[PDB]
RNA sequence: UUAGGAAUAGUUAAUAAUAAUUUAUAAUUUUGAUUAGAUUGUUUUGUUAAUGCUAUUAGAUGGGUGUGGAAAAAUAAAAAAAAUAAUUAAUAUAU
């Protein structure tokens, strides 16, 4: 797939807008294709005539990496975000937007809070995880006493 | 696991889903892979309000004291026709009047359509049996335009709901192999005037403004009032 | 009124109003002569209507 | 008679070790010391020992235990050592017309091949699921409680762990110190003189497999 | 060959294994007769299987008619203890009549 | 184990007799297993108690077990009487629902 | 003792050589299924790499005593239909059973006839394909179906495929794995090679058209008027039904 | 204070069952035995019941303990008890099996004092 | 425990239950939002 | 552990032996066995100056179904059991 890789990127970084047709015959069914094929390959969709083209190329992309099982990478994703104006292509599921923004305003307001930046010592850090104590606190005996038949 | 909901998380036993995993979650049963159902309580369950005032006869009772007159048989027969029809329309049902018992005809479920869901089966063998409402049926898969490479059982191909629309171009008869239909993407290049995505990965159709209302109503937000 | 063990709707002179079914809280439940499992309903019916939950659900008596 | 299993086989190759003690040079020479045959009648009945429907198949010893082996890779040793002026001759670089002894090479060629691999099933892969052995029509009652249960669904097999660990006598089969002991003097015995013996890959692997399995 | 090894923990025997050291007591005959006669029985029975297929097979047979059928088959901690009368020792009287005494060894 | 106060004298040990279940089946009409010969005309008195009369039981109750061939008995049934509430779709809601049919029997009775 | 040499933990058990319903026969269209995607994948190789033994100029000649041990797990292509001796043929006719070489004849060459022999001792199948030249698939020159006259001609186009398998066995038994090797093909870059004249007729696109007009909106979105099943993201089900991960849910109804 | 281990042993009884232990199990109760057989008939061989019979392994008088302190823990440093012992060998008859004597201390602290008692295994010799 | 409500698919059926577990896209629309709200 | 103390056995080891057609001068026991009786055990209780005497209620369960990972399965006020049912408080049960 390395060896693949950069033919499609040659043919991409030419100009050709062949390399579709290559992933297609070559390296689409028959190999375990990782996401920076597609990080090549959107650029050559970038430079087709009309946009409706470009949108359709984008979104079977995104169908190719549902049925073969290559996940889309955080790189491909950030391209297809840049252009959301143009072919509104949505590359983020409808759960990670939701984290998103309840955690970015939260963590903002976090931040600009002055009040909470007091650091708290049952939330930072574990105080101790070896399972003894580091210091005799006096226990065992390890001696009987009276009343107590049995020692050991 | 192989594929979890949401990954790990654990905080309810609802967050990990209503099934852990697409797989089997026993090996020693099978038939609990997850798979998409089929109302058959429904569906399986035909109008019995078409046979009143209408005298069906049993199979084994071909006595001569037992037969009706023609014309009661004959209106037994398009009742019993009315009632097999009733709810839904079969696979069976539906190739049995097509021509090479409709080899290479698209077969789809009524919600397979609607909504951004887009799947039919393009039909490719049928082994009827004696009972000819019932069989099992064959087809390669289409899903948004993509197709499998080999012909599945279709799933549910005798629980009525079924529908196709017959065209000639696409019949294959019995002396050559139906082709599959070919992959939007990989076969034939990519068109957007003739096929468009409805639905892709990391999309979400938009919320419905009667659904917004409705549940706006529901939770107290809107003011619903008699 | 879901459950056979709760009878919910033969406790409508109970109450005088909307605010005051509404109001009462288990005590005040337990005041008015409502056995335990019918106020428990009550009591989670209107602590889910609050919420944003309508009582919403199948009977599931017969 | 020509047998159908190769147990049958190993059971006459075994009588006819048994009953030829001293005699067993009479018994299967059917050369003379020129390569030409002396007699066709044990040829026939060498050739009808080593049927096609009991080593025909390439898994046609796969329940085959590490003492029937032996008794395998002892008569063609006996074979071969009994009519070495024929089997040099006619092995190597010799075309000959006769329609039976292309037969019975290519019947002795197969034996001994399968018998080898056999013992290197047995000696690389000692107590392996494809090194198990099993009785010839042997009950294997998971089948037959199958067939005479009724399955609505077919994929829920009844008796599945009871009758998943049972067959009639099936056992994990590995060389032993007899076993092996034996197998390196055979394996030695089917080839010739002026081989060497140190450079064989199996007689070396079954006396190391012998010291391993000692200490 | 007297002394075991302390770091891979191997016998007083496996040590003089390992030197090729042989220490052995001088046996009697029932000693010798146990040694020499675990091979006498294999050839027989060998030779039993070679000789007498009809009989053997049908031994085999009820052989493994008899495990399969039986009701304790299943792996389980009742099966696989040792000592079955030792550990179990209550259904000796009540439940199980097979064994009558629970003690057959030094445990 | 439960735990138990010890006592220096024996235990007793009670086999009391309960209400027999079937009896209060045979009561109920709810038996299904009573084979019962010689089909006679005297009508059948049986006491309707809480959810243990349906129509799988008065099935059995009109055609018994020894293979009779007509329903020939008057069935007095104490306290069997039902009261149906008219039942509707709602509208409203978060969909089409059809609420309303229950019945008012066994709960409600005549003549407080 | 004897019981006390190992525990009871993995014991021995039944192959499944020898369980019906792990052994796949040959009279039914499931054993055309496992083995037809094996022979378009292998037709795909021998177009674009000569592949060694995959073509010779008659069938092996083994003897009879052989003949059972050395040719099942065999391929081997030759040119025109003609089948072993000691067979009896039957025709593959089932619908069902041919309906999985409906990617191999349309795809690439066609399918003509589908042949099941077995021989008098009923031990060793072969399951001989016809097909009808040329081939859809380009071909490379270098390639072993180059030296094919019915593959490399546009009866003189037909070329028989010839394979060898054991009649009840599992799936395991009846797999080619050694041919699949993925070579490639050159034919969407023969264009821009130095063999070529249209090497200096095609127009590099450095950089990309200025968009005035955004994409075309998609329709306004229905949603269904049928009972759903449920959520899907959380019965299991992939996306359709069909593919992709219960993690990322599309494709559905909303 | 310095608490005792019985002390830590409520602890751990309190953290495992919610309560460390019902009060009032003593009671004082008057045992009494009632005799049923005849005055030398009663049915057993060796030994004859004829008297309240305490039930007990470690609970019961005198009382006894093992003690660890001999001669196998002086030499050997053992990772569990009865890991490693040493004996004299007073069986062959067996192929393969010594019969091997060792004795260990069990401690009367009533009187005091320890004593030896024995105990044979089967040790394994090829 | 998985919610029955009165607007889902009924059941008719005398041999089992008299609702089925087959929702509304309302329904499925609201479950979604709940799902998301969870998610958090 | 037995106020009136003697024999025990589906038996011990070896084993190319799953599923023991063989070998042996086999195994337990007067340093107290097997059987019969009593019998869940347990520095948790009580008492005392007491290493003494005296108490105990955690449990398990080879023929009900070879299912199930595990038989523990014919009935237990929670151990909340796959959409936030409810999580303010007290009765939390009678009702
Ligand atoms: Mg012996």
């Amino acid at each position: 797939a390395d060896m693949h890789l950069q033919v499609v990127e040659t043919m991409v970084g030419c100009g050709t807008m062949k390399a579709n047709d290559y992933f297609v015959r070559n390296v689409l069914r028959q190999f375990s294709w990782d996401s920076r094929f597609l990080e090549a390959l959107y650029v050559e969709y970038r430079r087709q005539d009309d946009v409706d083209m470009w949108a359709e190329l984008t979104k079977r992309a995104l169908v190719w990496t549902a049925r073969y099982n290559a996940p889309a990478s955080e790189r491909l994703r950030r391209l297809i975000e840049d252009d959301y104006d143009t072919i509104r292509v949505q590359t983020r599921t409808f759960r990670e937007l939701a984290v998103f923004q309840f955690r970015d305003v939260e963590e903002r307001r976090h931040s600009r809070d002055v009040v909470n930046e007091l650091p708290n010592p049952w939330y930072d850090y574990v105080a101790h995880a070896l399972p003894f104590p580091d210091r005799d606190a006096g226990y065992p005996d390890e001696y009987g006493d009276l009343g107590q038949w049995r020692a050991p | 696991r192989a594929d979890p909901l949401n990954g790990g998380s654990s905080m309810t036993l609802g967050s990990k889903g209503s099934k852990l995993s697409p797989e089997p979650h026993r090996r020693r049963m099978p038939w609990t892979a997850a798979k998409e159902y089929v109302p058959g309580v429904v569906l399986n369950a035909r109008d019995k309000m078409v046979l009143d005032g209408v005298q069906l006869l049993d199979i084994e009772s071909i006595d001569r004291a037992s037969q009706l007159d023609p014309l009661e048989v004959l209106r037994a027969v398009v009742a019993t026709r009315e009632y097999n029809i009733s709810t839904g329309k079969n696979i069976f049902q539906l190739a049995s009047q097509a021509t090479y018992n409709g080899r290479g005809q698209r077969f789809y479920r009524k919600e397979w359509q609607e909504g951004t869901y887009d799947k039919y089966v393009t039909l490719s063998a049928i082994d009827f049996d004696r009972d000819g409402n019932k069989g099992t049926a064959y087809g390669y898969i289409t899903f948004h335009g993509e197709t499998t490479t080999r012909p599945v059982q279709v799933d549910f191909a005798d629980v009525p709901g079924w529908y196709m629309d017959f065209v000639e171009e696409r019949a294959v008869p019995f002396t050559g192999i139906v082709p599959p239909p070919p992959s939007i993407g990989t076969d034939v290049p990519v068109d957007p005037h003739s096929y468009r995505l409805k639905a892709y990965p990391y999309y979400d159709a938009p919320n419905p403004p009667e659904f917004v209302e409705r549940l706006l109503k529901d939770r107290g937000v809107l003011p619903d009032t008699p | 009124d879901i459950h056979r063990l709760r009878p919910t709707s033969d406790f409508k002179a109970s109450f005088k109003d909307w605010n005051d079914l509404f109001t009462c809280d288990k005590r005040q439940l337990r005041v008015r002569g409502i056995p335990r499992m019918t106020r428990d309903a009550i009591r989670t019916a209107v602590q889910a209507f609050q919420n944003g939950n309508p009582p919403e659900r199948f009977d599931t008596k017969e | 008679p020509s047998p159908h299993t190769a147990l049958g086989a190993v059971r006459i190759m075994a009588l006819i070790s048994e009953g030829s003690g001293s005699d067993i040079g009479k018994t299967i020479m059917f050369s003379d010391a020129f390569g030409a045959v002396t007699r066709f009648g044990i040829l026939r009945g060498l050739s009808r020992v080593m049927s096609v429907e009991a080593f025909g198949c390439k898994d046609a010893l796969e329940n085959v235990n590490e003492s029937e082996l032996c008794i395998i890779l002892h008569f063609c040793a006996e074979v071969r050592e009994q009519n070495a002026a024929f089997f040099r001759r006619y092995e190597a670089s010799e075309e000959d017309s006769d329609p039976q002894q292309v037969s019975f090479l290519a019947k002795y060629q197969q034996l001994s091949q399968i018998a080898l691999a056999r013992c290197k099933r047995l000696l690389y892969h000692p107590d392996s699921p494809r090194a198990q052995v099993m009785s010839e029509d042997g009950y294997i009652p998971l089948v037959e409680l199958q067939r005479h249960a009724e399955g609505t669904n077919k994929a829920a097999l009844i008796h599945y762990n009871l009758g998943i660990r049972s067959a009639q006598g099936m056992r994990r089969v590995a060389l032993g110190a007899q076993s092996s002991a034996r197998l390196a003097e055979l394996v030695s015995r089917l080839e010739e003189a002026s081989a060497r013996v140190s450079g064989n890959t199996l007689v070396n692997d079954l006396v190391h497999h012998l010291s391993h399995k000692a200490a | 060959g007297l002394n075991g090894c302390v770091e891979t923990g191997r016998s007083r025997s496996e040590v003089a294994r390992d030197l090729g050291l042989s220490y052995t007591r001088p046996l009697h005959e029932n000693e010798k007769k146990q040694l020499s006669h675990q091979a006498v029985y294999y050839e027989r029975l060998a030779k039993f299987k070679m000789e007498q297929p009809e009989a053997a097979r049908a031994m085999e047979r009820e052989r493994f008619v008899r495990k399969f059928s039986g009701m304790f088959v299943k792996m389980d901690i009742r099966s696989g203890a040792p000592d079955f009368p030792s550990t179990y020792r209550r259904l000796l009287g009540t439940k199980v009549v097979r064994w009558a005494s629970k003690r057959h060894g030094p445990n | 184990r439960m735990p138990r106060k010890p006592t220096p004298y024996v235990r007793k040990f009670l086999e009391g007799c309960p209400l027999p279940e079937t009896l209060v089946d045979d009561i109920a009409g709810a038996n299904l297993k009573s084979m019962a010969p010689f089909f006679t005309t005297a009508p059948r008195y049986i006491v309707a108690a809480e959810s243990r009369l349906s129509k799988l039981f008065f099935h059995h109750a009109l055609y018994p077990a020894g293979g009779a061939r007509r329903p020939c008995r008057v069935l007095i049934v104490r306290g069997g009487r039902s009261v149906r509430e008219p039942s509707f779709t709602i509208n409203t809601g978060g969909g089409r629902g059809e609420v309303g049919g229950g019945s008012r029997g066994y709960r409600d009775p005549a003549r407080r | 003792s004897r019981r006390f040499r190992y525990n009871t933990k993995f014991p021995a058990l039944v192959s499944y050589n020898k369980l019906p319903w792990e052994v796949v026969n040959h009279e039914t269209p499931q054993f055309h299924m496992h083995v037809a995607p094996h022979y378009e994948q292998l037709l795909t190789l021998a177009a674009s790499s000569p592949v060694p033994h995959i073509i010779g100029s008659k069938h092996i000649d083994v003897p009879r005593e052989h003949r059972l041990r050395l040719l099942p797990g065999m391929l081997y292509l030759l040119d025109g239909d003609t089948l072993p001796g000691e067979f009896t043929i039957n025709r593959v006719l089932d619908p069902t059973a041919l309906q999985y070489y409906g990617r191999l004849s349309s795809q690439i060459v066609t399918v003509e006839a589908v042949r099941m022999l077995v021989p008098d001792d009923l031990r060793l199948l072969c399951n001989c394909i016809t097909f009808k030249g040329p081939l859809h698939l380009p071909v490379a020159p270098y390639a072993s179906l180059a030296s094919l006259r019915g593959a490399s001609q546009g009866g003189s186009n037909c070329f028989t495929l010839y394979h060898f398998v054991r009649p009840n066995r599992p799936p395991k038994e009846l797999q080619l794995e050694k041919y699949y090797i993925h070579a490639p093909c050159v034919a969407p870059l023969s264009e821009f090679a130095s063999n070529s004249d249209e090497r200096g007729n095609w127009r590099p696109r450095l950089q990309a058209p200025k968009r005035t007009r955004r994409a075309t909106p998609l329709p306004a979105y229905r949603p269904p008027q049928s009972y759903l099943m449920g959520l899907a993201e959380r019965l299991a089900v992939v996306p359709g039904g069909c593919f992709g991960r219960r993690s990322l849910m599309w494709g559905h109804w909303f | 204070p310095w608490w005792n281990f019985q002390t830590e042993h409520r602890q751990r009884c309190v953290l495992m069952y919610g309560g460390a232990r019902t009060k009032n199990t003593h009671n004082a109760n008057h045992r009494v035995f009632i005799k049923k057989y005849k005055r030398n008939a009663f049915p057993n061989r060796t030994r004859h019941h004829w008297a309240v019979s305490m039930t007990g392994v470690l609970s019961q008088r005198p009382r006894r303990m093992p003690w660890p302190y001999d001669l196998t823990s002086l030499i050997f440093n053992q990772p569990r008890q009865g890991s490693d012992k040493i004996g004299y060998v007073v069986g062959t008859s067996m192929l393969k099996t010594a019969v091997v004597a060792t004795n260990h201390m069990v401690y009367y602290p009533k009187f005091n004092q320890r004593v030896s008692r024995t105990k044979r295994f089967f040790a394994h010799d090829e | 425990r998985q919610i029955r409500p009165y607007y889902n698919l009924p059941s008719k059926s005398e041999h089992g239950r008299k609702m089925t577990g087959f929702l509304t896209p309302y329904r499925h629309w609201m479950w979604k939002q709940n799902e998301l709200w969870r998610n958090v």
